[PDB]
């Protein structure tokens, strides 16, 4: 007979001891552990609410890969990818480049808690996390690999994060901040709580739904399988937050949350927002990016924060507001500067699309619509050259994204500048600037692409030079997703 | 325009079509793209400094660590196929020997030995798990990191067997204190202090190559010979068939960790000066291992022979790599 | 004489890098900015006049002032707004 | 370490012994074993060319069901079945009703060899066969079960073989003859050699290809998985045939082959032929049913028969010829009598379809085309009542299928009658009649539907009565698959 | 028009939504639709006669045999999940005890016992496989047939373990004649002739109910107690740990066969007269089983106690069903 | 007087069950057969005359012969062919 799990589980994580041959601070250096003056004994109250053990893990997970790899092989020959809507193909190419290697990096992040956390339960859960992101990294490489002979853009699933292309820098900027360069407790707050539980869990759910609506079952299955792994390590930051609040640290805990939610939101506004509201064909659109954010992301944070003894971040109302705006900007930026990315951006501004956009966001046409009026007239009138850029845009020094906002009849584009130690920084929002101000030694000598351009680091020092600098050539440089088909609606 | 390739750009012109293993494991770390600024943030951040010092400045050197290849070629998917198999076998053992009443048939003397020599290994095994998980996060290439990932799950695998058998033993011999007493044994038993010191000290060797050597080439060989080989042959001859089997099953994991460490060492030897570096690190740590094995095995039955056997078998591992 | 500035063009959606000269008048700054915004994402307003104000504090530069005398920090962000004076 | 299979395999099938407490004829009754005067020692030369052992089986097959059931669950919600071409839906409904329970019956057939065969290798291979058809039976029930709430026709996946509907009688007529009512050696010849190796192996391959071409991946995966099980027990009849020829029995062996190939061909001409050439949309048509038969079925039998020391059956040339004809008849029969089946038959005689039919079968329009001219004119001219029947057709007393053939400008419909013991039998071909003549005690008092009708066994004794007798009601009774959409091509 | 149903027509109005098991296993035999003409051919065919006589005319009677339900609820898919698990465990044992050199450690005396008492079981196990495969093809309902299908694969499973261990034994003790000698032992050893007779005779009981009783209720209980229970406890105490384990692993299969036979019997007892029918069949066969157990166990060590234990444990099986 | 026969109509594709009467003339047999073939799957030939021959051996029945006298076995198969005599 076998024991019930309940009966022996605690012994798996009864693994703390009082070092003798070396010191506690030597075995658990503060810069890696982040124990924060709170004692081993107090970290031992850490109690993960979803428990699992080695034999359960390897068993359940062999079952997941079996199914997912089996779905893949069964559908491989039908090559759905050759007849998918190109807004969808693009969606996949962006997902794989931005995510594959960051997922794999997340295993080191988990390895950070596995060695360095003073909570034994945290250390074991992180080991499974480590295993998990090894899975997400590997599979999210195996999948797009099916497609290398179709286009060089698929090579970017591997190559992206190895490049100085702007989106990639933005990506590393976020992840390195969140998970690669913080102490253990901080990783558990900023990554597993704020990002994974806060965003990527509901996002992956929605993305599988979308994939299925697009008739792409290989990818729907891929995403949907990854997602079932999430909560098992996503759970990790909650118990940390409790310990920090129950002891002397509501403020330290608070401040990390404020930082991780804002930084996540920003990445999410360039990577997911545009997709929902512009690449997804009109008639597949279940709900708007603002709606999605309100139903599935925002009320959930409020719940969690209330339940942990924390407050809404200072910027919350501003966040609320920016749901009407940020991502429209991010989309216009990406489409306008499309040769600078590795997928084809979908314009998504046909007449029908535009009345959808106006239902979901009243004011759209008399703000965002204007820039698009000009773009459109230009393509109708045979001036396509005025729809691609001759300069760089100003990049935020925190999120490494263009500084944009509301154009047209309610113009409101602001720059949240800061002079610090003889240098001028640029910020896309009050929050991005505040992230820097609370911890300037963390960001101080970093340089964004514009900085680099201006410093002579990009040579030749013109647009073709920045293309080379970003590893982009014809073949991968993005163009209009639907090859300008939607222009015919206007002649 | 750039042509679609047959395989990843970083793998093109290999002559042989890249394996699954090569496709999902190679050239994945990006922190090594800028040895001067690993992370996309300020270059004086403590983590920037940690990686520069402990990864980049290691004396163990190679021009292309990304060339490293697990000889077992493990990926997540095949790791869990192998380990689900080996776990059906071990959980099988547990189920069926319980059913048999195996723990009831052990003698009091042997039960006492288990409490002292077997149960407290949950600390030593958790500490290897920490050890291997650290190699993961500091090693210079993803294929190195991966070996260390799967080895860290094995280490958890062993902690888990021990945690499990520890309840069963407590359930069968409630007066002995299985499950309550192990910390004080780990902390205060002279038989454990050889290992405890070896592992506490090796746990703070931050340099990636010195961590690899201290954990994989020195501590592991010594823990394995003492706790799997010696206590297991002992277990079998004292009538503990479960632990004789359990221990041999875990030695399968250990032999795999050995195969990749040996491959790494083999690769490091392509470069002039590395043998000396590795040999030097071994000499610093071998004396702590010797002590570990002495303090543990001498307290066993037929103590001195166990010490001679464990010493020489663990040295053999290193001799075979050319060290 | 080449001097970087960041152009926040009225009714655009994005602030942008615009290299100007230190010898340029505000008028000539504004013209080098419009190049990147007018008939790209902003409709000309030929009834109107393009003016230059400093973004941080709202100071309005006379049309005829040169960059050289404006007291700008390299990369300083400038509003380019439509007026009639 | 483990042994190599090669090293111990023979011991698994070293299981023959010389009974003492009972007699050999008592343990192996001739009517079940069919040892045929050939000794235990001579049966022991039986050597299956594809070997497998218990642990390999349960392992490999857990892998197959995992994938197949996983594909099913992943695609369930997309409900492809609600937007599949109705010629395809129909194809599936016919497949499930005619096959599910016959597959499950095949396990008893395998059980026949498992107990009763004197070849030990045969007895073990049959055990795996037994396992296999348990799998084919079960899964081919689990699958259509997803679809019960869509139409009562899906209930026929279970109910069909329980009914006296004519197709079902035809089905039982074939299977019971082939596998349920013969001795072990005979089952191994007639089922695994002649039918499984001869027909159903290449057929299932083609049907998976078709399913995939239709964009039905659940079913493509289903069929394709079943098929990978086939050869492992399909192999069984070959070694039997060798033993019989090497000892005194080329004629007995010959005659069973002749019988099983003709009986299979007939069933295949009503169940597969119509599908290929008429339900499959025109532009999915990879090749004709005649072509398929020539490439994949016929040259293969020739090969096999030559390699075993056997000859081509006496009817071979006639078989060759009938490839131009039989199934067109069978299709016209099924469509015309469509309320008598449980799927909707596809007419498949649009203008485009008809010029395809004329490329593949020169003469089609000036023979088969004529009946269809009349059907068509009638539907154009608002006389749909002349396209459904007011009587039964003459049924063959061997294959239990209508007696039909070439109509129109080259009329050639023949009846191969036989008076035997004061009763008149009807036969659809020279071969069907000959099957009866060589072994009349096997078929003598059976009655086909027409017999039953004429004997007063169907009451009320009219068409509505035969509907009840066949368990058919509105809901399941078939109509035109595409609801007569193709009639518009003619007005 | 007829409405789409929630489930199969033959299952509608069950209150509880039918399980996978019910969906794929029930009401599948069609030969029972026409007890006067089972098969769609002439009604005087020998097979027509065989089924009328041995299925329909059985004295063991029920109005609705299709109501029968495996208590284990096995379908192919879950049969192979269970058995792949149990095979990873057994193949695991084989791999790892080989590695250990287990066959080398057995004493000559024990090796001699294996050749006589263990190896020749390949015949007895193949003959159960034949026995159970016959119940399959003659039983009155698919759910009965299914239990017998999966039991027939277990029987092959056991033949297969024995075939395998028989090479390993031949490989280790080439002079003994493992693999060559078993037929003459099966055929001529007095220890086997009790069983050989029991099984040869029970193999020609064609009536479905008499086959069920003779094979499942009588022969199996007796083979299981003698070859798994008795030879296995013996194996363990003589130092054969592999066979002690192997045998206990196969007894898992046997306990499952028992659970379904017991459920069948339970169902047959709903009808007046069946207990008497079953009791009568048991009395006809029990004496052959007694003889089997006597001739086999008496030649074992501590022979007489093995006979008392095997007799009473196998009777117990039947007592528990109410027989 | 009701008597079953099997009708093999010229240019049809199928032999069929056709109940006739024992008192019917060949002409009346042919008419009860056409019902199931003409304007269903066979085109009328009104220039022609429907004749009845026994299928097994090709014997031609006069138009005026009654079923009663033809010597048919119940269920016997009959050719129904187009002629001008
Ligand atoms: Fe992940
Ligand atoms: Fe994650
Ligand atoms: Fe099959
Ligand atoms: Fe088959
Ligand atoms: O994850
Ligand atoms: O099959």
């Amino acid at each position: 007979s076998m024991l019930k799990r309940e009966d022996w589980y605690d012994l798996t994580r009864t693994t703390n001891w009082t070092p003798k041959y070396v010191t506690e601070n030597e075995l658990f250096p503060e810069e890696m552990s982040g124990a924060r003056g709170i004692s081993m004994e107090a970290w031992e109250k850490y109690d993960e609410p979803y428990k699992i053990t080695y034999p359960e893990y390897v068993s359940i997970q062999r079952e997941k890969d079996s199914g997912a790899y089996s779905i893949k092989a069964a559908l491989e020959r039908d090559g759905f990818v050759d007849r998918a809507d190109p807004g969808w193909v693009s969606t996949m190419q962006l997902h794989f480049g931005a995510i594959a290697l960051e997922e794999y990096a997340a295993s080191t992040a988990e390895a950070r808690m596995a060695r360095f956390a003073k909570a034994p339960g945290n250390r074991n859960m992180a080991t499974f996390g480590m295993m998990d992101e090894n899975r997400h990294g590997q599979i999210q490489l195996y999948f797009p690999y099916a497609n290398v002979k179709r286009s060089r853009k698929w090579d970017w699933a591997h190559k992206a994060i190895h490049t100085n292309e702007w989106a990639a820098i933005a990506a590393r900027s976020f992840w390195d901040d969140m998970m690669m360069t913080r102490d253990s407790v901080a990783v558990s707050i900023m990554l597993t709580f704020a990002f994974e539980t806060g965003f990527s869990n509901m996002q992956f759910l929605g993305l599988a739904a979308d994939a299925a609506e697009a008739g792409d079952h290989t990818f729907a299955s891929l995403i949907s399988s990854i997602q079932t792994d999430e909560s098992r390590h996503a759970q990790q930051g909650g118990p940390s937050l409790k310990i920090l609040v129950e002891n002397g640290k509501k403020d330290e805990a608070q401040q990390m949350v404020d930082v991780a939610i804002w930084r996540s939101w920003k990445l999410f506004s360039v990577l997911t927002g545009p997709i929902m509201d512009y690449y997804t064909p009109l008639e597949s659109r279940n709900q708007s990016f603002k709606e999605f954010m309100l139903e599935w992301i925002v009320a959930q944070f409020e719940r969690q924060l209330l339940d942990l003894g924390l407050d809404k971040p200072w910027y919350w109302d501003q966040f609320m507001q920016d749901l009407d705006e940020t991502h429209h900007g991010m989309h216009l930026g990406v489409w306008y500067w499309r040769p600078t990315v590795w997928w084809d951006p979908a314009a998504g501004v046909s007449p029908e699309e535009r009345e959808w956009l106006e239902e979901k966001y009243p004011g759209w046409n008399d703000t965002w619509g204007q820039c698009w009026d000009v773009i459109t007239d230009n393509l109708v009138n045979g001036k396509p050259e005025l729809t691609v850029p001759e300069t760089l845009p100003t990049i935020c020094n925190m999120c490494n994204l263009p500084i944009a906002h509301t154009p047209g009849n309610k113009w409101n584009v602001k720059d949240y500048q800061l002079e610090y130690e003889g240098r001028l920084y640029h910020f896309g929002s009050e929050a991005d600037r505040w992230c820097f101000q609370i911890d300037p030694e963390r960001y101080k000598n970093h340089t964004n692409l514009v900085d680099r351009f201006l410093k002579g680091e990009i040579q030749p020092a013109d647009l073709a030079g920045a293309l080379m600098y970003m590893s982009l050539e014809p073949g991968v440089m993005g163009d209009d997703a639907h090859d300008y088909e939607w222009v015919k609606a206007y002649q | 325009a750039l042509k679609p390739l047959k395989t990843w750009s970083h793998l093109a012109g290999n002559r042989r079509r890249p394996s699954e293993y090569e496709v999902v494991s190679t050239n994945l770390h990006y922190f090594t793209d800028n040895p001067e600024r690993p992370w996309e943030l300020d270059s004086n951040l403590p983590m920037q400094t940690w990686y520069k010092k402990y990864c980049f400045d290691s004396p163990l050197k190679h021009d292309d660590w990304n060339a490293f290849r697990d000889p077992d070629q493990l990926v997540y998917r095949t790791y869990n196929l192998l380990q689900d198999g080996q776990e059906s076998y071990v959980q099988g053992l547990f189920d069926q020997l319980n059913d048999r009443g195996h723990d009831q048939m052990l003698t009091r003397e042997w039960v006492e030995t288990l409490a002292r020599f077997y149960t407290p290994a949950r600390y030593l095994f958790h500490a290897l798990q920490m050890g291997s998980v650290y190699i993961h996060q500091i090693a210079p290439a993803s294929t190195i990191t991966n070996c260390a990932t799967y080895e860290t799950a094995d280490h958890l695998r062993w902690l888990t067997h021990t945690a499990y058998r520890t309840r069963e033993l407590a359930n069968c011999y409630p007066d002995v204190g299985f499950g309550k007493r192990e910390r004080d044994v780990w902390e205060n038993d002279p038989a454990w202090q050889g290992f405890r010191e070896l592992i506490e000290k090796a746990l703070i060797a931050w340099d990636w190559g010195e961590a690899f050597t201290a954990i994989n080439l020195v501590t592991k060989p010594a823990v394995e010979e003492a706790l799997l080989q010696q206590l297991g042959s002992l277990a079998q001859s004292e009538g503990d068939t479960l632990l004789g089997l359990l221990a041999q099953a875990q030695k399968r994991d250990a032999e795999r960790h050995r195969r990749w460490s040996s491959a790494l060492v083999k690769m490091a030897l392509e470069k002039e000066g590395n043998r000396e570096v590795l040999q030097k690190w071994v000499a610093k740590w071998e004396p702590l291992a010797d002590k570990a094995i002495e303090a543990y095995c001498s307290a066993l039955p037929d103590g001195e022979n166990a010490i001679v056997e464990a010493k020489s078998a663990s040295r053999y591992v290193r001799q075979m790599m050319g060290l | 004489a080449t001097f970087p500035i960041m152009s926040n063009f009225e009714r655009d959606f994005v602030i942008q890098l615009v290299p100007v000269d230190t010898e340029d008048t505000m008028d000539q700054v504004a013209e080098k900015c419009a190049y990147h915004s007018i008939n790209r994402r902003v409709h000309p307003q030929p009834e109107k006049i393009l003016r230059v104000r400093r973004h941080e504090d709202g100071t309005l530069f006379p049309r005829g002032m040169i960059v050289s005398d404006a007291g700008l920090r390299p990369t300083e962000t400038l509003d380019i707004i439509f007026m009639d004076n």
